[PDB]
């Protein structure tokens, strides 16, 4: 719709880095080479299947599915509210689903 | 698993609504002229409603002109492409400054497994008999079930008509939270 | 083989003992050019006096495979192998080779993989419905000359050794020897399926003395 | 009598300041510019041609009074073959000449996000999708090369030209170009399975000895030689009364 | 959700509970990002269940295990009870009760069709323009488009359209594709004992059926078209990774002597002075060559050059599959055989297999070639400028094929052999639309009544270089660093547009009187109604393209309160 933009990025959830990253680029000013936003908004759908694997089978792909579908989840959360706070933005919060 | 994948060089932008606003006419006028989509589409309705959500002035002429300029006489797709376009001009001058909306108008499916003769497995999504719109699948989501006792539209006949009421904001006389 | 025989003195072996001396005695690297310079004369003897005419008439007209449609080719075939005096195929595999032709004009003008129009060649024992069918589900091949590959595809179908040879003359070339020679006995005893059940056309084996 | 026909069918602007050359060519054949609805451009996929050319097609069609909210839909073939300089623009013919004949418009499917810049240019519109219309009349082409070469050309629907003739006329075309269509499909097919399309002529139709007399004969046309069954001239229909 | 286990979303719907499709649920979730539930999230944590009532089947993995084995063992048993009951009534009435049951399917072979201009009934085509317009035009005037032909990255122009118009290939245009690249060839002959008659695999030899050939080369034939990575021997082994130059160092120490000839000798003592010497060997009469201290040496060295990518002619094409022999192949620069394929390309869509029947209707004086280039053989160029230099063998006659005019002399000299005019633009990007203004004005001067026309450029090694440091061109390490493919590099009007894409080919139209084109009844794909060239204005940027086309709609406004009547075809008529 009119007013509406897509941002499409490539992005590892499974990496610290990416997260970081991704979070810094939104917040960046378009001069420093970001979007200059601030989220309203963050639904992190992220997932891989694990099918098949009970808790024997639990290995290297399940310890990374968990970093994906947790720990990343509230690293990207963290530098969301990291950018918020350092730009002093107390009455705009971005509601996570 | 951990390897980056992220660079600030390969995020793709996508802004130019007001080009895709009238392509999406041009492909919805010719996809009715050459009868791909009926009067009885929903996909016709679906199509309004995206073309409303990119009203401008420069949106509205080219519709003008399209649907103004077209011969009605050259059969009954051309009287339906002129009688909708109509319709979809007055819908789309009434939106000019209104906010674009979310607004889904897709026929609600529900699940169907059919084993034949033979034994082959086939799943469908069969349209619900009761549900025919999102406003009735809410009422349906209000009313439960007995498990969880604990102790007038034109869609799929006139699509013109249900373009029509596109712009108008239903009054709720009593909101669905009572039921 | 170059083997003498006798037979009577009919249009047809007279055109024959001609084209003996004139193109069948030639060396083979001359065979070719003769064949191109003479191609309206010859063409114009076989469709007159032979029994196996010139395949590529139309109406009466000359014309080669190549400037042939699809319907013009298999009603030709109808005219040639099937007997409308007994309403049957002269021969079944004659019958198979009309059938054959009949598929591969569905497969030319086919868009998506379809069923056969024709399931059984036993379709063919009434041969005119059977085109009307095909070239009704296929019109384009009603207008459109034979493909170069369905050419080559026609002529190969007419060397299949697993058939009565055909009862003509499809294409002037080396083996126009072979076209003409082969099969050459049998048309006096079945004169029902000679072009105007025309004697004059046919070899008869008979002995000058005898004949007295 | 044809001058006559040119100073009134198809030169009647040629001194005109009134009407412009690009307004003209299609009043010829009775089409208004509303009915150009088709712009081949050159874009190149550069920052400085792609602007020019839609400016240039815009401010055109704003002087020659084309109807607001009726843009040319821009053609951007490049997407596909890139750009091969010299051949750029007979590229951008052949599919222009594909498109009055098939009403089908293909779409810069490399399109992704049409530039903000290029909004100001009403009458130009920039689709991502092919679009089968009703039928295309005109068609503009449009080229830009290096050393300030610009160039234009329009192509019109040939339907229109079967208007300006009889009924026996067309009808007698119709008939010879059915049976050339038939023939030419037979050589093609021919030609492709035997990698022989393309035949180099060992001769001239004519020989030496008549090739002085054949230039000098406006006249002289060549004939089905009976003998080779080639197209030659022959030394009867030179400088002869018939 | 239902996208596996949507085979049991039924049953679990029987037991009143409610499964979604991703619409509702996507729905339901959209629900939460309106203002009244994100101002409630505000006050304290909102915790929405969209789950549809299935927290209250109890025990629902087994309950689910239990739809999923009373379908699949219902299946299952079904399948197996009619396999046994097919074979038992097999076997107790034989297979000829199963024979007159079965069906012959009909696949589809590829009829390739030369896409004529449909011609409508006398009546529909006469109702389109005006009535007035009969007699009005003089036919001797008016320009047809009669045939057109190209060579580019997707082919011929057939191909070329289905890619640009369809995004994909019909059975047509693949076996076209697969005959153009080499992947398959007509047989019609003894192959393996049995007597087949279509198209083979080139390299194998084994038949191919037309169906089969998508399935079969479709991902070959899409990898190996259009823009892509620059295959080094389609350009004569041109890597642009590894870009062959040379430096100039002077010598330090006396070099190894080296034998050769006499006369390689005295060439090398005539360029280096004393600082070379030559000794002839006694026994064999060849010389030692020794470079001298102080001595002039050029040393190779590879550059990286950055751009990679370019529309070339798909691989595999080649001029012997359309006819052309080895001899004419040894002698022309590369382009001329694009130029030769699109002309008798061109002529068949034209409907024209001999050009000589031209001359049934029009001298040869009135058969023109007004086609040109923008820097015409510009591998003979090469030849003279680079190989010669390198004493490479190179044909003494290689600066004939380097001039622009030379792809017409060949064509005039292969197949059209006429007297008419020969009018060679020079255009740069616009030589195809100046061919056209050249072509039409040379018609409506009378000096011919068909031309041939278009444009056609090559891509070579130096071309590529040059266009990449006037930085016209997109440098292809930026695009890969944006995430573009090959494909995706030619992205016109769009923001992030940063160059243009090199590629190489021909186009070619037959254009000529439609007076002529009616009496010789071949096609007409459109009117020319107009061509015309402008340059712009003073200024120091050749490249710069500038709005001097404008002038094409030039027209003065000064008084336009009434109609001109010129403008009206009644009137024109009637004086007419």
């Amino acid at each position: 719709a009119k007013g509406s933009t897509l941002i499409v990025v490539p992005f590892n959830q499974g990496s610290k880095q990416d997260v970081e990253a991704l979070i810094e680029f939104i917040y960046d000013t378009e001069k420093n080479g970001g979007l200059g936003w601030d989220l309203d908004a963050i639904i992190p759908f992220a997932a891989i299947p694990e099918q098949g694997i009970e808790l024997e089978h639990i290995d290297s792909k399940s310890e990374f599915a968990h970093r994906i579908m947790l720990t990343n989840i509230l690293r990207m959360m963290g530098c969301v509210k990291k950018q918020k706070s350092a730009r002093g933005i107390e009455t705009r919060p971005a509601q996570v689903i | 698993g951990v390897a980056t994948s992220f660079s600030r060089k390969k995020a793709r932008t996508f802004d130019s609504s007001w080009n895709w606003a009238k392509q999406s006419l041009l492909s919805l006028y010719f996809e009715i002229i050459h009868g791909v989509l009926k009067n009885v589409d929903r996909e016709v309705v679906s199509e309004a409603i995206n073309i409303m959500n990119r009203s401008n002035d420069a949106l509205i002429k080219f519709m003008e002109y399209h649907i103004s300029n077209t011969d009605e006489t050259k059969g009954e797709n051309y009287q339906l492409v002129k009688t909708l376009g109509e319709q979809l001009i007055e819908n789309c001058k009434q939106v000019l400054d209104v906010d674009p909306v979310y607004k889904d108008v897709a026929k609600p499916t529900g699940p169907k497994t059919a084993i034949d003769k033979n034994g082959n497995i086939t799943y469908s999504e069969e349209p619900r008999e009761k549900v025919r719109k999102l406003s009735q699948y809410v009422q349906e989501m209000a009313l439960g079930g007995p498990i969880t006792k604990e102790s007038e539209d034109a869609l799929d006949k006139d699509s013109t008509k249900e373009v029509a009421s596109l712009p108008n904001k239903s009054t709720i006389s009593k909101t669905v939270s009572s039921t | 083989m170059g083997e003498p025989i006798h037979k009577i003195a009919t249009r047809g072996v007279m055109l024959w003992k001609e084209f003996d001396e004139t193109i069948f005695n030639l060396p083979k690297n001359k065979l070719v050019p003769t064949l191109e310079a003479k191609r309206d004369y010859i063409i114009s003897r076989l469709n007159a006096d032979f029994q196996k005419p010139w395949f590529a008439t139309v109406n009466g007209q000359a014309r080669d495979l190549a400037t042939m449609t699809y319907e013009e080719v298999a009603k030709r075939l109808v005219e040639l192998m099937f007997i409308r005096s007994t309403n049957s195929w002269f021969d079944v595999t004659w019958r198979t080779f009309t059938g054959d032709f009949l598929r591969r004009v569905e497969e030319r003008f086919t868009k998506s993989k379809t069923l056969s129009l024709i399931q059984s060649y036993s379709l063919l024992d009434k041969p005119d419905e059977a085109i009307e069918k095909v070239f009704n589900a296929y019109p384009a091949a009603r207008e459109q000359f034979l493909n170069a590959q369905d050419i080559d595809h026609f002529l190969s179908m007419c060397q299949n050794p697993m058939q009565k040879p055909v009862p003509f003359v499809p294409v002037l070339d080396r083996r126009f020897e072979i076209f003409f020679k082969k099969d050459s006995l049998w048309q006096s005893e079945h004169l029902e399926a000679v072009v105007d059940q025309d004697v004059q056309r046919t070899c008869i084996l008979h002995g000058p003395v005898a004949a007295q | 009598l044809r001058a006559a026909q040119q100073q009134w069918g198809n030169d009647f602007y040629k001194r005109d300041p009134r009407i412009a050359p690009l307004r003209g060519a299609l009043a010829t054949y009775g089409l208004t510019i509303d009915d150009l609805g088709v712009a081949s451009f050159h874009g190149t996929s550069t920052k400085a041609n792609d602007k020019n050319e839609s400016a240039t097609i815009n401010e055109m069609m704003k002087h020659l009074g084309r109807s607001e909210g009726n843009p040319v839909i821009g053609v951007f073939q490049k997407f596909l073959t890139g750009h091969p300089k010299g051949a750029a623009g007979a590229w951008m013919m052949n599919g222009a000449l594909q498109i009055l004949n098939s009403g089908i418009i293909p779409g810069n499917r490399n399109a992704d996000n049409v530039d903000k810049i290029l909004e100001q240019f009403e009458y130009v519109l920039y689709p991502s999708k092919t679009l089968k219309t009703d039928g295309v009349r005109a068609v503009s082409i449009t080229s830009f090369g290096f050393g300030q070469k610009g160039g234009q050309a329009i192509v019109v629907h040939p339907d229109y030209l079967y208007g300006a003739i009889t009924e026996d006329r067309y009808n007698e075309y119709v008939a010879k170009v059915s049976a050339r269509e038939k023939s030419a499909y037979k050589f093609f097919h021919n030609g492709m399975i035997y990698n022989k399309l393309f035949v180099s002529k060992e001769h001239a139709p004519y020989t030496d000895e008549l090739e002085e007399d054949v230039y000098l004969d406006p006249l002289a046309r060549v004939s089905k030689d009976k003998k080779s069954g080639s197209l030659t001239f022959n030394s009867k229909n030179i400088q002869s009364k018939d | 959700t239902r996208g596996a286990n949507n085979i049991i979303a039924e049953g679990i719907e029987k037991m009143g509970v409610r499964t979604f499709s991703q619409k509702e649920m996507a729905f339901n979730l959209l629900g939460l990002l309106t203002p009244e539930v994100v101002e409630l999230c505000q006050k304290s944590p909102v915790m929405a269940d969209l789950n549809g009532g299935l927290q209250f089947v109890p025990e629902l993995k087994e309950f689910t295990a239990k739809l999923r084995k009373e379908l699949v063992e219902t299946s299952e048993v079904r399948k197996a009870v009619s396999i046994e009951t097919a074979l038992e009534h097999k076997v107790v009435n034989g297979n000829s009760a199963d024979a007159a049951y079965a069906q012959v399917e009909i696949q589809p072979r590829a009829n390739i069709q030369l896409d004529f201009p449909e011609l409508k009934p006398y009546k529909q085509v006469k109702q389109i323009a005006p009535a007035e317009l009969e007699g009005l035009l003089d036919l001797e005037r008016v320009i047809v488009v009669t045939g057109f032909a190209e060579v580019g990255p997707w082919g011929s122009a057939r191909t070329r359209w289905e890619m640009e118009a369809f995004g994909e290939f019909s059975l047509e245009g693949c076996v076209e594709m697969a005959w153009i690249m080499g992947f398959i060839s007509y047989h019609n002959g003894n192959l393996k004992g049995r007597p087949y008659t279509g198209w083979v695999d080139s390299k194998t030899k084994e038949p191919v059926d037309d169906k089969d050939v998508k399935a079969k080369y479709e991902t070959s034939i899409l990898e190996h078209s259009g823009i892509r990575l620059i295959e080094p021997e389609l350009f004569n082994g041109y890597n642009p990774e590894k870009k062959e130059m040379i430096q100039e160092v002077i010598v330090e120490e006396d070099l190894e002597p080296f034998e050769a000839s006499k006369e390689t000798a005295e060439q090398f003592k005539h360029q280096h002075g004393d600082k070379v010497d030559i000794f002839e060997i006694p026994e064999t009469g060849e010389y030692s060559v020794k470079l001298l201290k102080g001595a002039t040496l050029y040393i190779p060295k590879a550059l990286r050059f950055d751009r990679l990518v370019a529309g070339q002619i798909p691989t595999g094409w080649n001029a012997k599959t359309y006819g052309i022999s080895d001899d004419i192949i040894s002698q022309v620069d590369p382009i001329t055989l694009f130029v030769l394929v699109s002309v008798v390309e061109a002529f068949i869509a034209s409907g024209i297999t001999d050009p000589y029947e031209m001359y049934k209707y029009v001298h040869v004086s009135e058969v023109g070639n007004c086609s040109g280039s923008g820097m015409g053989g510009v591998s003979a160029l090469r030849g003279m400028f680079k190989d010669r230099f390198k004493d490479e063998p190179v044909q003494n006659d290689i600066l004939q094929e380097s001039f622009i005019n030379t792809m017409s002399a060949w064509v005039n000299m292969l197949l059209i052999s006429s007297s008419g005019p020969i009018k060679t633009p020079v255009g740069a990007c616009a030589t195809s639309v100046e061919s056209v203004d050249i072509g039409v004005e040379t018609i409506l001067s009378g000096k011919a009544r068909i031309c041939i026309v278009g444009g056609y450029d090559d891509f070579q090694e130096e071309g590529s270089f040059e266009f990449g440091n006037m930085k016209a061109t997109s440098n292809t390490l930026e695009e890969f660093e944006h995430g573009r493919t090959p494909a995706e590099m030619s992205r016109p009007a769009t923001t992030t547009r940063n160059g243009f894409m090199e590629a190489q080919g021909a186009g070619i139209q037959i254009i000529m009187q439609a007076d002529l084109a009616l009496k010789m009844g071949v096609p007409i794909y459109g009117i020319v109604a107009m061509a015309a060239t402008a340059t712009d204005k003073i200024g120091r940027s050749v490249p710069a393209p500038g709005k001097g086309i404008l002038t094409t709609a030039r027209e003065h406004h000064s008084s336009v309160k009434y109609a001109s009547p010129n403008l009206n075809m009644k009137y024109r008529k009637r004086q007419l």
